[PDB]
């Protein structure tokens, strides 16, 4: 509250980034990329593996009835209806494995949604790098993006610490903080940001 | 009263690349097969791709597990962390190698001539990030939660002394840090107790690496029973090529060859299906172990038996021969 | 007078079908690696060929 | 024989002497481009082979690939995953631009060439510890 026009200034910079970042590098949505060049480059085989022979005369079977007879044309129609077959059992496997590893991914993004936006995450590296304040999700083609705002300390000063106290012949333990010292004067301050109290 | 205890945890992270080319693990030195093999189309590039992809992401693996820092840090020379020993995890100089005393018994404890005899037209590709330097992003994680705490993993590092990190490490298990500071002497006299028995307990069982021991057994007994089945026959007269050539006619041998020509290719189909098994697999405990070493060691999780049975302080990460072991203080 | 052999090129068509470019598959590793990407314009990277 | 069952020991039939069998070197070729956007020179890598059986071939009609003044080329270097033909190798470290292997990551750096180092990990820091010293950030 003492810092609400500085922290509004600097998320305002922060958000405004995010647009110039994605547009920039090229590898920004790659990882959505790769789903869709993958499915499309899986496709591209599978109506080119028809165009082979496969051991065959020909790779048309419409070609190998008129130029060829029907007693051994089984037996050459079998070697083109099995690589066709096969190809096609091919396609089918590399498709469930993709699908594995799609629905580990979309698991992730379902828990992504369910922690960071929901709620504040304590799981740390999880929801971005600092600690977490808000996620913002927004879709994407075949995908989704979040926009992990988070914390991050800065401007560090260097400080001489104390474990506890004694006053009156007895020990004092800081409830919720640390004691440090300036070089002079002992102070009781959060863990996380400076403000100096007097040690009570 | 309490106990500290230690607790080892062992995962894999990434598994042996590998390579295989088209023509020669097939029909090698035979160039009246190249102009015939070319009757498929699509049968290896696939199967080069697919294998490609398998390599590309295990350097992925050990990139997003160790690799979790901008900044390399260091030990001060002054190594006294409040009466905490720290000997068997931070390096040993005086080694070759800079290993720590509990890693050079994980590099001693696991086995891989044996993958130079497959030589067939199966190339073993070496990682991206070599032995020395997984273990010096090791050394960096932990010459940051000693000096730094969780400091490091959310912003600058920012120095604190370890008697005083291990209070806010029991401020988050439900004690006050007066029970701490009170039992120092106890609880750094226990620590130390219980890391000895870690360098004994992995020399004593066997299978303790059992984890990272069937990952490389499985890589190299299918690579075994891939070059085993060269030899097959497959119901051809001679399994070797230039044989069914020399000592039969050309007509019968195109297609006497083509059944030894797609029995060998659905070999090679076999191991690499068997691999995307294998690689998901691996993946999704590579997924893992980041998340371990993004919460364990870069932070204290509240998650109760995520990070050791018992209530989780804070945790130490060890390079191992293609995986990651965590120590756990609980 | 020059002599022909057989070798493997890939050839550049345009929209009207016209080749506006071709590239060889074995001059040197630059153009067979453009060969095997199917691509006149190569990424940053690494690629395995023949 | 071995394990895998190939012959690789044989036993001459004039004199006891006895001969040992490994297979011709083979190993793929993977090249070190830049985008052809930028310049056009590029770097080979002939992978895990013995850097002294390559410069043997530079001839007409002897290998799979064609070209022979390539292997005549820049300073090779014998990495761990064979030798790179066509790159420097320079002493510093910088991070990592197109992986190669056991840690050789080449680049284009400054005229202008391509040129392999071992990776740089990060920046090394040392942190000021202390036990009666911490850090706040204000
Ligand atoms: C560590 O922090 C303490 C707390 O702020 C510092 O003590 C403060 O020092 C300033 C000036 O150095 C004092 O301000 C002036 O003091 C004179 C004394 O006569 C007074 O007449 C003025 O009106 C003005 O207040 C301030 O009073 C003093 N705080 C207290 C409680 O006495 C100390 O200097 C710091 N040490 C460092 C930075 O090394
Ligand atoms: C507090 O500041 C720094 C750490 O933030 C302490 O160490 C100095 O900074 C770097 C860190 O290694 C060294 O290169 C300097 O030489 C250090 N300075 C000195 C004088 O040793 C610094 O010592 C601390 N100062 C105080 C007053 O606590
Ligand atoms: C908590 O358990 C520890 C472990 O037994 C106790 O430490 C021992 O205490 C006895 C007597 O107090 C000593 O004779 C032993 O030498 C101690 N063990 C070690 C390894 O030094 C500890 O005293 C217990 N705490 C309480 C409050 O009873
Ligand atoms: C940390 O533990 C190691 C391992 O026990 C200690 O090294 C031993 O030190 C004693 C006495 O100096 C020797 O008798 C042993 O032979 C040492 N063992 C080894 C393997 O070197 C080390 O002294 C301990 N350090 C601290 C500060 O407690
Ligand atoms: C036949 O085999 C014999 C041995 O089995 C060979 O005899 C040796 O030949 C070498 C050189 O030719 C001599 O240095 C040895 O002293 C010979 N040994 C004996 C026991 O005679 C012989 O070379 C082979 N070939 C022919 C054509 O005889
Ligand atoms: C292709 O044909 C169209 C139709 O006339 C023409 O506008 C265009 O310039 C042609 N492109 C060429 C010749 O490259
Ligand atoms: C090509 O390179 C120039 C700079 O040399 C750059 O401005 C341009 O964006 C690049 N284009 C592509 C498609 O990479
Ligand atoms: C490569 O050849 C050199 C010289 O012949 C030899 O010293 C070196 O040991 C060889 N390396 C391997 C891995 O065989
Ligand atoms: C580069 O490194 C090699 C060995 O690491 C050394 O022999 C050589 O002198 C170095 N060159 C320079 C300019 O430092
Ligand atoms: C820090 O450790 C050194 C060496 O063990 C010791 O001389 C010094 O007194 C310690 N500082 C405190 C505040 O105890």
């Amino acid at each position: 509250y003492e810092n609400q026009k500085l922290i509004a200034n600097q998320f305002n910079s922060a958000i405004g980034k995010i647009q110039d970042s994605l547009s920039s590098t090229p590898s920004a949505l790659g990882k959505l990329q790769d789903v869709v060049n993958h499915n499309a480059q899986a496709l591209n085989t599978l109506v080119k593996q028809l165009s082979s022979k496969f051991g065959a005369i020909s790779s048309v079977l419409n070609d190998i009835f008129s130029r060829l007879d029907p007693p051994e044309a089984e037996v050459q129609i079998d070697r083109l209806i099995t690589g066709r077959l096969q190809s096609l059992q091919t396609y089918v496997t590399q498709q469930l494995i993709r699908a594995a590893e799609i629905r580990a991914s979309a698991n992730l993004a379902a828990t992504k949604m369910s922690e960071c936006v929901l709620g504040q995450s304590k799981r740390v590296d999880f929801c971005g790098k600092g600690y977490h304040l808000m996620s913002f999700p927004q879709s994407a083609p075949h995908g989704v993006v979040f926009l992990h705002v988070t914390y991050v300390p800065a401007q560090e000063k260097n400080f001489t610490t104390a474990p506890a106290i004694c006053h009156d012949g007895k020990a004092h333990f800081p409830r919720e903080g640390v004691f440090v010292s300036n070089g002079t004067h002992w102070f009781v301050t959060q863990r996380n940001f400076y403000e100096p109290q007097i040690i009570t | 009263n309490f106990t500290i205890s230690v607790t080892t945890e062992i995962l894999p992270v990434s598994m042996t690349k590998t390579s295989v080319d088209c023509t020669m693990y097939i029909c090698g030195d035979s160039t009246e097969c190249s102009n015939l093999l070319l009757q498929y189309g699509s049968f290896c590039t696939q199967l080069k791709r697919a294998l490609t992809g398998i390599a590309v992401e295990q350097d992925k693996n050990t990139q997003e597990v160790f690799a979790q820092v901008k900044q390399i840090y260091k030990t001060p020379p002054i190594k006294y962390f409040g009466g905490f020993n720290f000997s068997q995890i931070l390096p040993d100089p005086s080694k070759p190698s800079k290993r720590s005393p509990i890693e050079d018994l994980l590099f001693n404890k696991v086995t891989l001539l044996i993958c130079a005899q497959k030589f067939k037209g199966l190339t073993v590709l070496p990682p991206l990030l070599t032995d020395e330097m997984i273990a010096q992003y090791t050394s960096a994680l932990l010459a940051g939660t000693i000096t730094s705490g969780w400091t490091f993993g959310a912003g600058p590092a920012l120095q604190i002394p370890f008697p005083m990190q291990m209070a806010y490490r029991f401020n988050g298990i439900g004690v006050t840090q007066n029970v701490l500071y009170e039992n120092q002497k106890l609880i750094a006299n226990q620590f130390n107790s219980a890391i000895g028995k870690i360098q004994d307990s992995l020399s004593s069982t066997p299978s303790a690496l059992g984890k990272l021991q069937d990952v490389v057994n499985h890589n190299a007994q299918a690579l075994n029973t891939l070059v085993k089945q060269l030899s097959s026959k497959f119901g051809a007269i001679s399994s070797v090529l230039n044989d069914i050539f020399s000592r039969l006619d050309p007509p019968e041998a195109e297609v006497q060859i083509d059944r030894l020509i797609t029995g060998r290719l659905q070999s090679l189909q076999t191991y690499v299906t068997q691999q995307l098994i294998r690689a998901a697999e691996i993946r999704a405990s590579a997924n893992l172990a980041a998340t371990k070493m993004s919460e364990c060691v870069l932070g204290q999780s509240k998650r109760v038996d995520f990070c050791g049975k018992g209530y989780h302080l804070m945790s130490f990460p060890q390079s191992a021969p293609h995986g990651v072991v965590f120590l756990h203080v609980t | 007078v020059g002599y022909l052999q057989p070798r493997t090129f890939l050839l550049k068509y345009n929209e009207n079908g016209t080749i506006t470019d071709a590239v060889d598959c074995a001059l040197d590793p630059l153009s067979e690696t453009k060969c095997t990407l199917k691509s006149f314009t190569v990424e940053k990277g690494i690629y395995q060929t023949s | 024989r071995d394990i895998a069952d190939t012959t690789d020991a044989v036993r001459d039939p004039q004199t006891l002497e006895i001969l040992d069998i490994t297979p011709c070197s083979f190993g793929g070729v993977s090249v070190i481009t830049p985008g052809t956007n930028t310049s056009n020179q590029v770097a080979v890598l002939y992978q895990g082979v013995n850097c002294t059986e390559v410069p043997v071939a530079i001839h007409a009609d002897q290998l799979t690939p064609t070209w022979r003044v390539y292997s005549t080329g820049s300073n090779v270097f014998q990495t761990r995953a064979g030798c790179l033909i066509g790159a420097e190798y320079v002493n510093n470290s910088y991070e990592c631009d197109i992986p190669i292997g056991a840690g050789i990551c080449a680049s284009y750096q400054t005229s202008q060439s391509i040129i392999a180092y071992t990776m740089s990990l990060g920046a090394e820091n040392s942190v000021a510890y202390s036990n009666n010293s911490i850090a706040i950030p204000t």
